[PDB]
């Protein structure tokens, strides 16, 4: 059970130097020892080895340079979860801190001096080229750019923000894994030495997906950082990169001003389920190393995530003690919805790709979507859609292209909610669309009801005083070996009752809360041209989201900000539960 | 400046 | 007249199946879901599963989806468990029961009726029947009013046994020890009193059953 | 799955004419939870559906209460008749969950037992064994020590004891004492007593016979 893990592209690979990372409670006294017995062992063997660094803070392990001959010998140590090869990484009122991880940076532009101070931390792999010279360039082009959006006097979005530079890419715009995490312990560290204030951090970078970095991405934000990184310039999903697969992290996407995705050349802004948002990332004007007070047009999605440590900087001066769940949250609630033009993006990644552009605000019930990853074609296989650990898990609906589905469970997994969905007997696959939302004090638990053929029992329902009805899942219960028969719908009686066929179990969320009150709202079309609509008006969020009839008609339902979509295919009904507080 | 204009900083 | 009646008591060997069935009567059998629910000596009871005999379809815990398999056979008016894989942890006593619903809410029902059990015994041990003593009293003079009498069942397996006196008739004032084990056996003893006018002029008997070795001993006190 | 944390034993009031049970659950169940008496080798009997109501031909001997998450079940003048196990049920969520049980048990007159001695029967030696049975009947309180005497001396080995449930007529206790030896170990002596010690008398009732008399 110790892995060896390196990156998907094989031009970014940087073989002879590796991160191994040891199991969660391992003392820096152990990671030192299993180090120098790494040294010890490699050298009874004939290889030199240099151990780069020790890893305490942020995760156990440490950085070794040694030939990958000896990495068999490597997963045999003590103490090893797993070891990851190192690869390149690429550029692409209270008082709120946003470190930068970038370039160097010229701090004495009228755009940002005082307000940003440079750490001194210094981490980057060498140009490639012999003869490579910076000559008269100071390699602070992207940094200070990106330093003048978050940041600058007249051309920033939080004008009133300290920010702290640490350096992890070269002349060329590149970086390591390795060099990254060092920074990121950095991080750590300085705030367990320093202050109970929030902080920002602003990866402006992206590599392939990477284990390690993820790792210590979730590590940085269950202890209360806030990172934002760009999506990646590869015009590709996202999910494939590095920190931008990092679900703690808050991923942004690139878009121009006719709100369209940004283009790079023959790519451009990356897309999917991993982007929380999109923000302007096209001819962005900012502060130029060129000269003290010049400025220069810049694009991509580093240049759109700046903009978004900018609105969480001006979110957390007023309110500090926001937690990472409520900023997401309010990120999401706050942005322009529906104005993106889809079209750019490949045909079956724009129902996973947000339709969202940043934007700042100008107690209260806040949701989000969340899609699964795609689950196998098995006939057993299941997707899973997770929430925040703040987060409610209000509903849970599936989607197939095929509509092939047994349905979805609310069901508990690790002592939390999780939206199971279930592939069906020659089904391509599905996908789980959670519902994942911030309701004050709220008492949630879901009821399962069971299969309902018999004449009565068929209505289910928050039937406890104060418990109201959030949303349904509906799971098929009949054999795939048994005779198959067409499903009948439970009859409908009062309004507020889960909708779905007597042959299902009902999985019903019921919420608890002071001052919440929840409605059901319903639309049909007779013979719909691929889909059905129905939305909560201004002031009501929408909680859950489900279809009316099966499979039959239907490929699926997911709620898409405040509307709840059925995909028909060529009587079908959205059924939405709409909820707000006080 | 359209930046700043899209994400309400500047009228 | 609404019941249920269960099969008779079970020894299996582990690692083997059994099907335990439910018999329904004096109601529409299709029209109700039956219930099978798992009772081990200290624990509260286990809901197993559910069936519509109208459909036959079932709903499982998710803890018996391998182990229990329900179904319906309209013609018999009867529901069957069948348990497969048997261990130690499954000796039980397994109850089938009717949900009856009054409302259209999916909890407005209860469980109106019950069948009685089944004992489910899974050991490698091997179905032996009990030896039968009369316990009669030997010289002396007699005090009070009644005489006491008794029988001692020894040495049988598994747990099933049932003793009755003359055929019933004597109901009161009759005692049932609970049975004990005994290297492997079980051994229990039932006491009868009777007035000292009748014993030993009139004869009393006790018959013991043990349904495990579908046997049945009458043994005569005197 | 929800959660069922039944009373350990019957809580007292009024004197002992009001007995309770509580059940918790883990979440909130609403008002959807039902009572049960089960006598031994008995089937389930309803009597509290849906919290509170009575089921068709149940006593107003007995009641429940509660919502969300604590409910109790009471009975009123409890009768020998009502000796039981009494479990509770949630229905609100599948898996269904039920109460572990508890068994009803009734104070009552102190009464002392009716002790009978009863040698080996013929069938029995001739099949190598030899059980003396001693029947301690119709007692209360159900606390009681018995010593059996081989010749005289004392014998604490191969004694099993085995007490009935509560009595639904009297609510009185009746035990059975069996001294178990092998035919060839009873052989060799002559006079089995057995004595038995109870609250009702400060001197023990003890019987005994004599395999030499008659
Ligand atoms: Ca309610």
């Amino acid at each position: 059970t110790a892995t060896f893990h390196r990156c998907a592209k094989d031009p970014w690979r940087l073989p002879g130097t590796y991160v191994v990372v040891l199991k969660e409670e391992t003392h820096l006294s152990q990671s030192e020892r299993t180090a120098r017995r790494l040294q010890a062992q490699a050298a009874r063997r004939g290889y030199l080895t240099k151990i780069l660094h020790v890893f305490h803070g942020l995760l156990p392990g440490f950085l070794v340079k040694m030939s990958g001959d000896l990495l068999e010998l490597a997963l045999k140590l003590p103490h090893v979860d797993y070891i990851e090869e190192d690869s390149s990484v690429f550029a692409q009122g209270s008082l709120v801190e946003v470190y930068l991880l970038d370039t160097s940076i010229q701090s004495d532009h009228r755009e940002i001096e005082g307000r940003v101070m440079v750490t001194d931390f210094e981490n980057v792999p060498e140009e490639d080229g012999t003869r490579f010279h910076r000559q008269a360039s100071k390699c602070d082009s992207h940094g200070t750019h990106l330093a003048g959006v978050v940041s600058g006097r007249d051309a920033g979005v939080a004008k009133g923000a300290s920010m702290r530079s640490l350096r992890v890419l070269n002349c060329q715009g590149k970086g390591t894994v390795s060099g990254t995490l060092i920074g990121l312990e950095f991080i750590r560290k300085s705030q367990l030495v320093q202050p109970v204030g929030p902080l920002v951090v602003l990866l402006p970078l992206a590599g392939g997906y990477s284990r390690v970095l993820n790792a210590a991405c979730q590590r940085l934000a269950r202890a209360g950082v806030v990172l934002v990184t760009a999506a990646g310039n590869f015009r590709d999903d996202a999910c494939l990169y590095s920190p931008a697969s990092a679900p703690e992290v808050i991923t942004v996407g690139a878009t121009n001003a006719q709100d369209q995705p940004v283009t790079l050349g023959t790519l451009g802004t990356n897309f999917g389920r991993c982007v929380d948002l999109f923000a302007p990332g096209e001819d962005i004007i900012g502060a130029s190393s060129d000269c003290s007070t010049c400025f220069v047009s810049q694009s991509g999605t580093s240049q759109a995530a700046a903009h978004v440590a900018g609105i969480a900087a001006m979110m957390l001066s007023a309110e500090p003690e926001l937690t990472l769940a409520e900023l997401r949250q309010r990120l999401i609630h706050f942005s322009a919805k529906d104005v993106i033009n889809e079209a750019w993006f490949p045909e079956d990644q724009r129902v996973l790709t947000p339709n969202l552009v940043a934007a700042l605000p100008p107690w209260q019930l806040f949701c989000r979507t969340v899609w699964s990853a795609h689950s196998g074609p098995t006939r057993m296989a299941t997707a899973i859609a997770r929430c925040a650990p703040d987060e409610e898990l209000l509903s849970c609906s599936s989607f197939s292209r095929s509509g092939k589905r047994r349905g979805e469970r609310m069901e508990a997994q690790g002592g939390k909610l999780v939206c199971r969905a279930h592939n069906a007997f020659g089904g391509e696959g599905v996908y789980a669309i959670a519902r994942c939302c911030l309701l004050p004090q709220a008492n949630c638990s879901v009821h399962t009801a069971p299969p309902a053929e018999a004449s009565m029992g068929t209505r289910v329902h928050c039937h406890q005083q104060g418990h109201v009805l959030t949303g349904c899942s509906s799971h098929w219960e009949v054999e795939d070996l048994g005779t198959h028969k067409p499903p009948v719908l439970r009859p409908r009686g009062q309004p507020n009752q889960c909708v779905g066929h007597r042959e299902a179990s009902i999985h019903a969320s019921c919420c608890h809360a002071p001052g919440l009150e929840c409605k059901v709202k319903e639309h049909g079309i007779p013979a719909p041209q691929e889909q059905v609509t129905v939305a909560c008006e201004e002031g009501w969020t929408l909680t859950g989201c489900s279809a009316l009839p099966g499979t039959s008609h239907v490929l699926g339902a997911y709620a898409v900000d405040n509307t709840c979509v059925v995909r028909s295919r060529d009587a079908v009904t959205a059924v939405a539960i709409c909820c707000r507080s006080r | 400046x359209w930046n700043l204009k899209r994400i309400x900083l500047l009228r | 007249q609404v019941q249920l009646k269960q099969s008779g008591a079970e020894l299996v060997r582990p690692g083997a199946s059994v099907k335990l069935s439910c018999k329904a009567s004096g109601y529409i059998f299709t029209d109700y879901y039956i219930n099978w629910l798992k009772k081990r000596p200290g624990q509260g009871l286990e809901w197993i599963a559910r069936i519509y005999p109208g459909s036959g379809h079932t709903y499982y815990n998710e803890n018996f989806k391998d182990k229990a398999t329900l179904t319906a056979e309209k013609s018999s008016s009867n529901v069957y468990m069948q348990l497969s894989s048997l261990t130690s942890e499954d000796s039980a006593v397994y109850f089938c029961a009717r949900e009856n619903f009054y409302g259209s809410s999916y909890v407005d029902w209860y469980f109106d009726v019950w069948g009685t059990g089944t004992t489910v015994t899974v050991s490698s041990a091997k179905t032996t029947p009990p030896s039968v003593y009369p316990l009669a009293p030997g010289c002396g003079d007699t005090t009070g009013s009644s005489v006491t009498l008794g029988c001692l069942v020894k040495g049988y397996f598994p747990e099933s046994v049932t003793v009755t006196w003359n055929s019933g008739s004597l109901s009161s004032s009759v005692h049932t020890f609970p049975a004990l084990l005994q290297s492997g056996l079980y051994t229990m003893s039932s006491s009868v009193t009777v007035p000292s006018s009748t014993w030993p002029s009139q004869t009393v008997t006790c018959s013991v059953a043990h349904p495990a070795s579908s046997t049945t001993v009458d043994k005569k006190l005197e | 799955d929800i959660v069922m944390t039944q009373s350990q034993k019957f809580m007292s009031t009024s004197g002992g004419d009001r007995v309770s049970i509580t059940c918790k659950t883990s979440q909130n169940v609403g008002t959807a939870v039902a009572w049960f008496q089960q006598k031994p080798g008995q089937s389930p009997k309803l009597l509290i559906y849906s919290a509170s109501n009575r089921y068709t031909g149940v006593s107003d001997r007995f009641t429940g209460s509660g919502s969300g998450t604590e409910f109790i079940f009471t009975i009123s003048y409890a009768q020998s008749e009502d000796l039981a196990d009494y479990f509770c049920h949630q229905y609100s969520s599948y898996p269904l969950t039920f109460g572990a049980g508890t068994k009803l048990e009734l104070k009552r007159a102190d009464a002392a037992p009716t002790v009978s001695i009863f040698p080996p029967s013929s069938e029995q030696l001739t099949s190598g064994g030899a059980s003396v049975v001693c029947f301690l009947n119709n007692f209360y309180p159900k606390d009681i020590n018995v010593k059996w005497k081989i010749d005289g001396s004392e014998r604490q080995n191969g004694v099993l004891n085995s007490w009935t449930d509560q009595d639904s007529k009297d609510s009185t206790y009746s035990m059975s004492s069996t001294l178990t030896l092998t035919k060839d170990e009873y052989e060799r002596h002559n006079s089995y007593t057995c004595e038995a010690t109870h609250k009702t008398s400060t001197s023990p009732i003890v019987k005994s016979f004599n395999r030499n008399e008659c």
